[PDB]
């Protein structure tokens, strides 16, 4: 949700960028607006998208480590299995003997 | 057996945790909730900070909306809130009118209130919303006032601009698009007049028409307003819309514009009928593919209930006493067709398609609604249907909903006699309980909570008599239907209930607006499989005594020279078909549990706590 | 608290917004305000509840590796408690030999 | 209800609690009000605007009473702004305070 | 009965000055006595 919501700025940014290159200013002084501003609405657009891309980043890389954590329990089941049988059939020995 | 399980045990199958339809609160305190420690003092300040999202979800309230279909009791409404702040921030919510089974909605029709995400600054509220290819436009207005408030160099720069965003698929908004259009709404202004706002969506052009007009206190469809036309391609550029189009147009829908003093919403725009049909419609036998078609659909309503179809069907046989077209009615055969007998130009067998082209189809049909069905007959046993239905747009007065805001904060959603509350006043009363203790606000005492009755109204009670298959006929139920209350003074169904056993009754609310109530007031009468009543007082008559500030029963004995809203009539007679009807002085409604807030009121009530 | 105290900040840019939107200027020049400071004070409110959820995310992940260190702890413990055992039983049959 | 005779406990007092909303009053005309059991704060600012010159004298001075209350939560609304200038106009030709 | 802690101030009936009395037909049955005046004087009146 995070790496999702993060990507929605852009266009926010970039109307922003839109809305202030209009002049403001009005009558004697004939108007000011900063020009600059679609240059650091794509800027910070793209500064958000690498923060995007850092966290699904992250994301997966929970999720893998997930996956291994599970695996290795797989190993431990296995493991336990094959001692519990074992130490049944040292219980037939042992009746046996 | 695990889905028949979950039918018929769904106990098993819930969880406290996850639920399809969960709010965005919701989620938000189990994300707040969701640790390996959890303490009394953290659940309490999580539960508070639910809470605030609650209030401020609780405080909503409706600007305008937009019907998406031509009646209003098809298609689904969309509305507008916004929140109590200084940044007013614009929420949005869909309800659909296929669910209301009798005038009144289903907790299931209404949805999610859904947060808009674009900043928006509406200059004196002219925001309506669009539904436009089945996707969310919204429009509306800003004003940039620049006065230099002088003598000197005195400069008065003022800039209206229209503003237009659609929602996407993924919720996401889309960057407004700027329009000027500060010259139309100066010579709107000039004139100095409020400002309306039409917004709609043509169908069958694919542009949607703005024009603004000035606000009158009624339209009387020959003293236009003053108006100014407008209207948007289905890309973002705009066409201009001239002064003959624009008088077509405020003539086809000067029904649906807001006064002065009533708020209405815009359904779809028509402007007499609407042709829904397909073009081709392909068969596919194993001999060969036929794919008979209409071409150029074309229609022109010559008065009000009448209409002049013209079109030119064809038929594509691609690999006589053959291949004929019937345009038929459901029971009427319309216009019978062959292919020996009047087609311009017989295919040749080269052609590897056979294309027939049979003549221009003209007929003439009256009615409201016309379900044509077109046939292609082959048989020697094929058959291509193919449906046209065509659908007028009433113009009553009853297919807009209109929408209030009483002054006590409620606000209802009235569509003719029905209304529905859209508003709540819960969290004006939620705080003195939520300060006391959160043992308070999950009281008892919080859900038994009085609220606003919609509008100014009444009620009445119907106690009606045992079932015994005579005076009542053989199908056992009732259709209280009610009379009198717009300029139609004649039988509405107004509501329907399954007749019982030895003793049943029902409160109704009967609503009242002063403009209504045209004959000794709003009468209510019982229907039956049998002969239903009111003929001549025998129905429960009631009127508004505007003296006493109250309304009365006028049908109460057989009163003799007993006032009504007219006057004094001489003779009245008793109330037939009920057992007793009486006024019901002034009831709660608490919270409507089943209302639009529904959802919300379970999710506080229940859910959270679980 | 991290995750609550980051998401109480988008009312006060919407804020700074709504200030910032009347003409600041007067006399001869008419007025200058930015009117993308709307736009901008949505944009960074999305990217600050993007950081809370992110946060959020990492506080969730830290109650679900404590959960999995205990209930490793608990395999310990079932494991020594199991060897205890076994050491007494071998003590018993030490005895009667 | 807890100065058992005009005196009251240490148990009386509460913490101070700090309101995050920034508040620039004017001449310290800032009251509470509880209405309908909630803490509602009024204050009004200023905005002296004054060329102080012959050619084109300037004196815009705007008043504004702001409103805000506080949530359950404790987090603060945003101000509800009134424009007031008049009545404060109307109020300061009569010279007083 | 409208009381204070021991003056009895207005005390009324059902049969008398009962403007309308309510019909066994209703099954809520509203009475409606009639407009209660009185006058007291103090500064803390606890009616019941």
């Amino acid at each position: 949700s995070s790496s999702v919501l993060s990507t929605s700025g852009t266009a926010l940014h970039m109307a922003a960028a839109a809305a202030d290159l209009v002049p403001n200013i009005y009558g004697f002084a004939v108007g000011g607006s900063r020009f600059g501003a679609l240059f650091n609405a794509s800027a910070i657009g793209i500064e958000i998208s690498a923060s995007a891309t850092r966290i699904a980043a992250d994301k997966i890389s929970q999720s893998e480590i997930y996956r291994r954590r599970r695996q290795e329990w797989e190993i431990q089941r296995n493991n336990a299995e094959a001692e519990i049988k074992q130490i049944d059939a040292q219980l037939a020995t042992l009746a046996v003997r | 057996a695990g889905v028949s399980e979950l039918a018929y045990y769904p106990e098993n199958y819930i969880d406290p945790t996850i639920r399809i339809g969960q709010t965005g609160m919701m989620n938000n305190l189990l994300q707040q909730l969701s640790q390996s420690q959890l303490n009394i003092d953290t659940v309490e300040d999580s539960f508070k900070n639910y809470l605030t999202a609650f209030e401020d979800v609780a405080n909503l309230q409706v600007i305008s909306g937009y019907h998406d279909s031509i009646n209003v009791n098809e298609g689904l409404t969309y509305l507008i809130g916004y929140s109590q702040t200084e940044p007013r921030i614009y929420y949005w919510r869909n309800v659909d009118h296929q669910k209301c089974q009798h005038g009144q909605f289903a907790a299931n029709a209404w949805g999610e209130w859904k947060k808009i995400e674009i900043p928006i600054n509406v200059w004196q509220e002219n925001i309506r919303p669009v539904i436009y290819k089945s996707r969310l436009y919204l429009l509306w207005l800003e004003q940039k006032e620049l006065k230099n408030e002088s003598e000197d160099g005195k400069i008065d720069i003022t800039d209206y601009i229209l503003k237009l965003s659609h929602i996407r698929y993924d919720g996401s908004w889309s960057s407004p698009f700027n329009f000027n259009v500060t010259d139309k709404i100066e010579n709107l202004i000039n004139k100095k007049a409020s400002i309306g706002m039409y917004c709609s969506s043509d169908y069958e052009k694919d542009v949607i028409i703005v024009y603004f007009h000035e606000k009158k206190d009624n339209y009387s469809f020959n003293s236009l307003p003053a108006r100014e036309g407008m209207t948007i391609n289905p890309d973002m550029t705009l066409s201009i819309l001239t002064e003959n189009d624009l008088d077509a147009i405020v003539k086809s829908t000067l029904s649906e514009l807001d006064t002065r003093t009533e708020y209405k919403v815009n359904n779809q725009f028509a402007t007499d009928y609407l042709a829904e049909y397909k073009e081709s419609i392909t068969t596919k036998n194993k001999l060969a593919s036929f794919t008979g078609n209409i071409f150029d659909l074309s229609y022109i309503s010559p008065g009000n209930g009448h209409i002049n179809l013209t079109f030119n069907p064809s038929m594509e046989i691609n690999f006589d006493k053959n291949i004929s077209f019937l345009l038929k009615n459901g029971s009427d055969i319309l216009v019978e067709l062959n292919a020996e007998d009047h087609v311009a130009s017989k295919p040749s067998h080269e052609s590897d398609p056979m294309v027939y082209d049979f003549n221009q189809v003209k007929v003439d049909i009256e009615g409201y609604d016309i379900p044509l069905v077109s046939e292609f007959i082959i048989k020697q046993d094929i058959v291509i249907e193919s449906p046209i239905h065509i659908k007028l747009k009433s113009k009553d007065t009853s297919n807009v909903i209109s929408l209030h805001k009483m002054p006590s904060g409620t606000q209802y959603m009235q569509i003719g006699p029905y209304r529905t509350r859209l508003n709540t006043l819960f969290s004006r009363k939620l705080a003195e309980r939520a300060n006391i203790g959160i043992d308070n606000v999950l009281s008892m005492e919080t859900q038994n909570l009085p609220e606003p009755q919609l509008g100014e109204g009444f009620y009445a009670t119907f106690k009606l008599p045992p079932y015994n298959k005579e005076e009542h006929g053989d199908e056992r139920w009732f259709k209280i239907h009610i009379g009198n209350i717009d300029g139609n003074s004649a039988r509405q169904p107004y509501y329907e209930g399954m007749l019982s056993d030895i003793e049943t009754t029902v409160t109704l609310f009967v609503p009242y607006a002063k403009g209504y109530y045209i004959r000794e007031g709003v009468r209510l009468g019982v229907g039956y499989k049998k002969i239903i009543y009111d003929k001549s007082w025998e129905s429960a008559f009631f009127y508004f005594d505007e003296t006493k500030n109250q309304f009365i029963f006028i049908n109460d004995a057989d009163h003799d020279s007993g006032m009504t809203q007219q006057g004094i009539v001489k003779n009245i007679k008793k109330y037939k078909g009920f057992i007793h009807v009486v006024v019901m002085k002034n009831n709660t409604e608490p919270m409507d549990f089943n209302g639009a807030n529904a959802i919300y009121f379970w999710e506080l009530f229940y859910y959270t706590p679980m």
